[PDB]
């Protein structure tokens, strides 16, 4: 039932290497060709990838800014409320962004904010404007 | 096995079942009740045992009955029928025994046996054993045929058969008990040595041996599981099948390499897509950083849209900086997958050149044993007789294998230098016409009831015919002769001044530069404790080599050897001989093989006797006249000395049944 382990002998394969005096030579040059293609196509992408790596050279170290390490707070200052309305205008529902921008608020506090102030900061309206843009 | 059960095995019989021959001689028993079957078997195995325990003297029916113990002792007709079957058919009182019962003074029937080989000799000696009158005609000036020993001073070397292929079940065991053969076990360690003379190293020797083995298993798979036995209109050779198998290993090596290099591109394409994302992202970062720098120019305290703007850009830039750090983690991974894959390729090629040459030697070794190019062997059937192997180790005949035919010829009417030319068989009997080999117009005529033909299959195949049959052999027989193969295999005997090689080792190989010359002096044998080396020419080499001078051949021999043991260590040889079996016109090759196109069924066809039509029209069916023996007529034991011997035994039984009658087959 079983060929020796690691010998490969498909029905389909056999009919191919036999059905002409040189069909072996066909099949084996054709794979040899395709092998060269694929080894060239590797050469292309190596050269491309190496050029792209030259463009990244330096990383992004010159551009990173230190981060706002800041404890949350029960109290909304007027500053904080005004930041928030503006973040809403820029970021729609993305609450995590909004908490980054404000920097003394958790994502929960933010979410409650949408609810408390909904009426007074016409938050509906604000969102309608962010939607109408994106 | 052993006991009585061993005697069966040692006679190539199943200790616990009745054979076809037994059935046909003992229908009453085998269609009988099973208990009588056990009795039969016992008596058989027991008589076999008595003969085997002592085959230097005739085992008579009385001696047999004497030594059976009742209830088996009781039925004396059975014991008689059984003893007679065995005797007739050559299972007991074969070979060279002291006769107890004396020979019928008056003889019955006359047989002419063509050829004094082992088959011939063995039949002769049985028929005379039985009271027929027998004469052998032999073309050569000596008896043993293709058992052909070289002898000069104390040098002794077989050019013919050389090896006893193991004693377990081999009638030659009986023969060595009877003759003095000095048998000698052969050390199976075989060292190889590439074209230059460097020992192959144990690493490669084994890689390649295993691969040889896998490649054969593979043909077998190809044959049985895939039915790959006809291709176009023709039958497939073992050689073709091996090509195909190797071509597909070459293909799968490429296929592997392809899928690996495809893993590399697909990985490179991902790295590219990612390095693109990363280059765009550094751009948006750069821009945002400037923007932040700018918005930060507005100094505090400032209105809240300005504050928003600083804080918002800051956020955005750290969000993208984070995103880029993720992407450059991924990048370091993707670059690892790639140092991994570039370091772990699949194998480069299926076989190196040193590998494919070393494998060629394994193929030469096989061409050697089948005495023919692998391209001629039947894929389905080349190995059809391998089930019939004996047991124990291959041996050689220290005093020369000739000692056997020579022994067998004692007492026997042999005409040497008598080449048969025509064989005439008719309803009334036969006439054989021969000539003197020396003076080839001196002409002889032998009249007989029956001819046994043991002419070699080579000789039967010769165009135009060395021997004419009158009437001609029927198509059924001639087509079998055409389809069977008759190969070739040669030896070079190097007789030396002093032993210069590892005597711990009987044999060693030489690897051939090309595939085309894989057979050419591919192997060397040293005769046990004696200063002689033989070198073998096999496959396609054998034929070609025949047509090249002896000094050249001994040339190439000395060279190869100098390359291994160094130019200082290798003398000129005292004597040399070179076999040429295909040119030998009494042989026309070495031995038969199952050519592609044939089966073992052809060996049986080869053994069937011929029965001439009636002389007067509408007179009844004669009896058969022309019988056949020799190596090419025994399906289970072709191309050996034991099988030649068995074929003769067989025919002698067939002829005696036919001309003396077989009393023992009657209830
Ligand atoms: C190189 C080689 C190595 C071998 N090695 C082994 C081995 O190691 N082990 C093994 O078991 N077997 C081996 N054999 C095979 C063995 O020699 C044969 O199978 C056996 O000897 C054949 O016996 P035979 O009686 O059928 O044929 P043969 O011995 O060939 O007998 C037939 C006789 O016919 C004679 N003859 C031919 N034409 C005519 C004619 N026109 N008129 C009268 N006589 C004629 C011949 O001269 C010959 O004497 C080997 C054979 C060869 C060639
Ligand atoms: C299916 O697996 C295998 C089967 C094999 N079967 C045979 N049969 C040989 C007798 C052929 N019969 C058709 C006459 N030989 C193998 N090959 C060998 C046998 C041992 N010989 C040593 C030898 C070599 C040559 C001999 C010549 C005459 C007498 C005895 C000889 C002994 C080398 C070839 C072999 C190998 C196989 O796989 C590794
Ligand atoms: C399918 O599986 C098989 C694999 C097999 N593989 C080998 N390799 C033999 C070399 C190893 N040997 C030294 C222990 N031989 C098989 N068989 C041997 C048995 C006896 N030898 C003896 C022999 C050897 C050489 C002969 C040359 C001419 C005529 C007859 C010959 C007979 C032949 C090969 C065999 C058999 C198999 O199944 C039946
Ligand atoms: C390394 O070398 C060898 C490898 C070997 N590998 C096998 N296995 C093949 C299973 C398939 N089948 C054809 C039996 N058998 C070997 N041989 C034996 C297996 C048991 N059979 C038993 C047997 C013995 C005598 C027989 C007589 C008539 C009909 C069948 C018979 C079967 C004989 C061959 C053998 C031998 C080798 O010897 C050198
Ligand atoms: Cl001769
Ligand atoms: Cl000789
Ligand atoms: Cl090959
Ligand atoms: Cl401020
Ligand atoms: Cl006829």
């Amino acid at each position: 039932r079983k060929p020796p382990k690691g010998m490969f002998l498909s029905q389909e394969d056999v009919e191919a290497v036999s059905a002409n005096a040189t069909a072996a030579t066909t099949v084996l040059r054709q794979l040899d060709m395709e092998l060269v293609s694929v080894k060239r196509q590797i050469q292309n992408i190596k050269q491309t990838n190496s050029a792209l790596k030259e463009k990244l050279d330096g990383g992004i170290e010159p551009y990173r800014l230190p981060e706002v390490i800041q404890k949350c707070n029960a109290r909304w200052t007027t500053e904080e409320q005004l930041l928030a309305v503006q973040a809403i205008r820029k970021y729609g529902r993305d609450f995590q962004a909004i908490s980054d921008v404000i920097g003394n608020k958790s994502v929960v506090q933010v979410k409650n904010f949408f609810v408390n102030y909904r009426r007074r900061f016409n938050i509906d309206e604000v969102l309608q404007e962010w939607e109408a843009e994106h | 096995p052993s006991g009585v059960e061993g005697a069966a095995f040692q006679s190539r019989l199943p200790h616990d079942r009745m054979t076809s021959q037994e059935a046909a001689c003992f229908p009453d028993i085998i269609s009988g009740p099973q208990q009588t079957q056990k009795v039969f078997l016992f008596i058989r195995n027991r008589t076999l045992q008595l003969w085997l325990d002592n085959p230097k003297i005739q085992l008579t029916f009385e001696a047999t009955l004497q030594q059976l113990e009742a209830p088996y002792n009781s039925d004396t007709v059975l014991v008689h029928r059984v003893h007679s079957y065995l005797e007739r058919h050559g299972l007991i009182n074969f070979g060279i025994y002291k006769r107890i019962k004396p020979l019928p003074t008056k003889k019955t029937g006359k047989v002419i046996i063509i050829g004094s080989g082992v088959s011939g000799l063995a039949a002769a000696r049985q028929l005379q054993s039985f009271g027929m009158d027998v004469t052998l005609l032999e073309a050569r000036d000596r008896v043993g045929g293709r058992v052909a020993t070289f002898r000069k001073g104390n040098y002794v070397a077989d050019l013919g058969a050389m090896v006893v292929t193991g004693l377990g079940g081999n009638p030659m065991a009986v023969v060595s008990k009877q003759v003095n053969m000095e048998l000698a076990k052969i050390k199976q360690k075989c060292p190889l040595y590439e074209a230059n003379g460097q020992a192959v190293p144990k690493e490669k020797d084994e890689m390649v041996e295993q691969e040889f083995n896998r490649l054969l298993e593979a043909t077998s798979y190809l044959s049985h599981q895939l039915d790959f036995n006809v291709l176009n209109n023709k039958p497939v050779s073992l050689g073709q099948a091996l090509e195909v198998v190797i071509q597909l290993q070459e293909k799968h090596v490429k296929d592997e390499q392809i899928e690996h290099w495809k893993k590399i591109v697909k990985t490179q394409e991902e790295l590219k897509e990612l390095l693109n994302k990363m280059v765009n992202l550094k751009e948006k970062i750069k821009e945002l950083h400037q923007q932040y720098k700018e918005a930060s120019e507005v100094k505090p305290p400032r209105d809240i849209t300005a504050e928003f703007l600083v804080k918002s850009k800051h956020r955005d830039l750290t969000a993208l900086c984070k995103e880029y750090d993720e992407l450059a983690e991924t990048q370091g991974k993707l670059e690892e997958k790639l140092q991994e894959l570039e370091a772990n390729p699949p194998s480069d090629v299926y076989l190196s050149s040193r590998d494919r040459q070393i494998l060629d030697w394994h193929f030469a070794n096989l061409e050697f044993a089948n005495a023919t190019p692998l391209s001629t062997l039947s894929l389905k059937h080349w190995d059809q007789d391998d089930d019939f192997e004996f047991t124990g180790s291959h041996l050689t005949v220290r005093n020369g294998y000739s000692c056997v035919p020579v022994a067998l010829a004692e007492g026997l009417d042999i005409k040497l230098n008598t080449a048969v030319r025509q064989v005439r068989y008719t309803a009334s009997g036969c006439e054989v016409i021969a000539v003197n080999t020396r003076s080839t117009s001196q002409t002889f005529i032998y009249k007989c009831d029956a001819v046994l033909c043991t002419l070699p299959l080579g000789v039967l195949k010769q165009q135009p015919p060395a021997v004419q049959f009158v009437p001609p052999l029927p198509e059924w027989k001639t087509s079998a002769v055409q389809r069977m193969g008759f190969g070739n295999l040669n030896k070079v005997v190097l007789c030396f001044d002093r032993v210069f090689w590892d005597p711990s080792v009987n044999l060693f190989g030489h690897v051939g530069s090309t595939t085309a010359s894989r057979g050419e002096l591919f192997l060397f044998w040293n005769l046990y404790k004696a200063p002689i080396l033989l070198a073998l020419v096999a496959g396609e080499a054998a034929g070609i080599m025949e047509n090249i001078s002896d000094d050249v051949i001994v040339g190439r021999c000395l060279a190869i050897l100098k390359g291994i043991f160094g130019s200082s260590a290798v003398p000129q040889p005292k004597e040399t001989v070179v076999s040429r079996w295909r040119a030998d016109p009494w042989a026309r090759g070495s031995y038969s093989y199952v050519a592609a196109g044939s089966s073992g069924n052809d060996y049986d066809l080869m053994a069937q006797p011929i029965t001439p039509g009636p002389s007067i029209p509408g007179a009844p069916q004669p009896i058969p006249r022309l019988f056949f023996a020799g190596e090419h007529t025994i399906r289970n034991y072709p191309a050996t000395v034991h099988g030649a011997l068995l074929s003769g035994l067989r025919e002698a039984g067939r002829i005696a049944d036919q001309f003396l009658g077989a009393m023992y087959t009657l209830p």
